[PDB]
């Protein structure tokens, strides 16, 4: 605690580095705000030997709780299987988009095994477009309203190649008896938005 | 899975007119709809995606609209290089779907077929089996019925038909009917003869031969 | 730039597997714009949509196929693959691969050639040629060309000097698991006796090459 500004992907330090990996990963450590973009990708899990970094411990992306707001754009392309949603940034509040992926988008979640995307905190996302693409196990990114969190004239969402809403529907994926009709990030009752 | 309704199947039309393409899907899609062209031999060639958005080169005539469960694909004024069959696609949920398809279709001056019969060769007949060819040749438009009597009795699940694609200078169809049997049961037999009917014609033209005549 | 090409055998037994490879040129397949796909198509009828695979190993199918595909990538030649097993007649089709540029346009852009590949027990067997006499303007005449496997036959006449007014019908499947095929051509009654008709069948899986004179009975 409290205020403490830490550089993203690609800008000062890491204006080389492809994604965060098992070397720049404890430089993370207690950031509560990211100047720059974070890139989640294949070989953090997988290690890279030209650059001689060793493989990623999955269970370190918890150091990332502690960043409330990211003033580029946010790419996953790469998850824990085990993972049901993005845990890691459960206390995520705000992506404002000032910079983005090929110009165009701020937030970006690609072929993921998640069930559910889990940003309970996320309140504003300032600029630039949304693509949630070909998770085929998510459910519950249709019930929320995306409008609400825009902040540019312009912005739109593509949900698109994931879980049908039928098949959610008959496993009883859909949002909690107790919410209100402006949907949740999951099926309990903290993963509402309204109450 | 969603399911891409398309219908008509089929559009009959010349060049210069206007045409519309009709596609449904039984659950929602949003914008998230593409429409595809394709020739014989030929991949599939995008056309316009998002509903929507036409593609970079795709001539102007081309465009589309719609949304949820409610789409149209519109050709303002058709060009002989337009006639082929168009596909649309749903690319909102998994798994990814099409539609059955339309094809544009050359509309023509109406035309009865020349009807012709062949006799099994003697060459076939040494082997024990005789087939029998019936031909409808050069006609439009596509709608036909071929019917095989032999002694007058009515033939039924030894038949099969095959029918040419619209000729690429006159736009006709033409069509072959062959009826297969041992030599047994055509040696049995005297009078062969096929019935063919078409809106082209007033009463159904039957051309026949006499076994070994 | 962007190139994309199927290649594999065309044909396979009922059970076993079928096996395909897409070669890519234009850019390297390890990517994370593009999803790499296969789809299908019948002759005569609809597409069919396979599945996908991604750079990062995850993958997606089609639940109509019954747990029997499976796809991967092989970097070291820019590649990606499809095997399908246990397989029937319904697995008969062109099949098709093509890219999605998912943060593009979003749908299928570039599309390779097609292959054919046909699932079947037969053993190869050349074709017999009969001959469609005419008799009764305008006649016809023809051949029958009967009992071959695989396709395709290719069928001229007069050695490729005729041509006009001839009409070659698309194959049948018969019930003995072999084709059939007929191809024919419209003449003056007048010159039936003043000129002579014959036609060219080529089978070149089988190592068969017919002619055959048809003449008036
Ligand atoms: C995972 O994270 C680690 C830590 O961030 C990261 O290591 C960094 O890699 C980059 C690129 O390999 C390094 O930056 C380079 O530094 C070298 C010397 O080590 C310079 O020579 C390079 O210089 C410029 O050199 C060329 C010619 O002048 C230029 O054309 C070119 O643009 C080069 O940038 C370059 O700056 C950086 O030093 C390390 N950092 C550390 C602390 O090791 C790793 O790359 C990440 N890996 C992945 C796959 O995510
Ligand atoms: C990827 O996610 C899927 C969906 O969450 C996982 O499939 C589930 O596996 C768990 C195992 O604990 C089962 O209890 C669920 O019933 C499964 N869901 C269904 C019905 O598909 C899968 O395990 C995940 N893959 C990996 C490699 O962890
Ligand atoms: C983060 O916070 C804890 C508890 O306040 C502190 O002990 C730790 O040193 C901080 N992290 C840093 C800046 O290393
Ligand atoms: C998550 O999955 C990986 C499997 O490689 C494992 O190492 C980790 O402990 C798992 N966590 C669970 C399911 O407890």
């Amino acid at each position: 605690e409290e205020k403490k500004v830490c550089n993203g992907i690609g800008i000062g330090e890491f204006k080389d580095s492809l994604s965060i990996n098992a070397t720049n990963i404890k430089h993370f450590k207690n950031c509560t705000s990211i100047s720059g973009d974070l890139h989640i990708l294949p070989v953090a899990f997988r290690g890279d030997s030209f650059t001689h970094t060793p493989p990623l411990d999955p269970q370190e992306l918890d150091i990332l709780k502690t960043v409330k707001e990211i003033t580029g754009f946010l790419l996953i392309q790469a998850w824990p299987e085990n993972r049901t949603d993005l845990h890691a940034f459960e206390n995520l509040e705000i992506i404002r988009g000032r910079t983005k992926q090929h110009g165009q988008f701020s937030l970006a979640v690609v072929s993921l095994n998640i069930t559910s995307l889990g940003l309970r905190s996320l309140k504003e996302i300032s600029d630039g477009d949304v693509i949630i693409s070909g998770n085929k196990n998510l459910c519950y990114a249709n019930t929320i309203n995306w409008k609400k969190l825009f902040g540019t004239s312009g912005q739109k969402t593509k949900i698109i190649s994931n879980r049908g809403e039928n098949s959610c529907k008959a496993t009883g994926q859909v949002c909690h008896a107790l919410c209100s009709p402006e949907g949740c990030w999951g099926p309990e009752p903290r993963d509402c938005v309204s109450c | 899975e969603i399911v891409m309704t398309q219908s008509p199947a089929t559009l009959s039309l010349s060049p210069g007119e206007r045409a519309t393409l009709s596609c449904r899907a039984s659950q929602s899609v949003s914008s998230y709809l593409a429409w595809y062209q394709q020739k014989p031999g030929q991949a599939p060639r995008l056309l316009i995606y998002d509903a929507s958005n036409r593609a970079t080169g795709i001539p102007a005539r081309f465009s589309g609209s719609g949304s949820g469960t409610d789409f149209t694909l519109t050709i303002s004024s058709l060009e002989p290089e337009d006639f082929a069959v168009y596909y649309c696609h749903q690319y909102g949920s998994t798994p990814l779907t099409f539609g059955g398809g339309t094809k544009a279709e050359i509309k023509r001056t109406v035309a009865a077929p020349s009807v012709f019969i062949f006799p099994p060769s003697d060459e076939q007949l040494k082997s024990g089996t005789a087939s029998v060819v019936c031909l409808l040749n050069n006609f439009y438009p596509r709608e036909a019925k071929v019917q095989w009597k032999v002694d007058n009795a009515l033939q039924s699940g030894n038949s099969q038909e095959s029918v040419t694609e619209q000729d690429s200078k006159d736009s006709t169809y033409s069509l072959s009917s062959t009826l297969t049997l041992s030599k047994a049961d055509y040696e049995k037999h005297k009078v062969y003869a096929c019935e063919v009917t078409h809106q082209g014609l007033s009463s159904p033209v039957t051309k026949s031969f006499n076994r070994g005549a | 730039q962007v190139q994309l090409q199927e290649s594999g055998p065309g044909l396979v037994k009922p059970s076993q597997t079928l096996s395909l490879t897409c070669t890519v040129s234009g850019g390297s397949i390890s990517s994370g714009d593009y999803y790499w796909s296969w789809i299908r198509q019948p002759p005569g009828k609809g597409l069919e949509w396979i599945g996908y695979i991604y750079y990062s190993g995850s993958t997606d199918y089609n639940p109509s196929l019954k747990s029997r595909v499976t796809m991967s990538v092989d970097t070291s030649k820019n590649q990606f693959s499809l095997k399908v097993n246990s397989v029937t007649a319904a697995d008969t089709a062109v099949y098709y691969c093509a890219r999605v540029s998912i943060f593009g346009v979003g749908t299928f852009d570039y599309w390779g050639q097609g292959t054919l590949v046909t699932v079947s027990s037969a053993s190869t067997k050349g074709p017999s040629v009969f001959p469609l006499a005419p008799s009764s303007g305008t006649a016809a005449l023809g051949c029958l060309v009967k009992d071959y496997f695989p396709e395709p036959v290719t069928v001229s006449w007069n050695s490729g000097a005729l041509t006009s007014g001839v009409h070659t019908f698309p194959a049948v499947l018969q019930s003995s698991g072999l084709y059939s095929l007929s191809s024919v051509v419209t003449v003056p009654s007048s010159s039936l006796g003043t000129q002579t008709y014959i036609c060219n069948v080529n089978h070149k899986p089988s190592n068969t090459k017919v002619d055959k004179k048809v003449e008036p009975k």
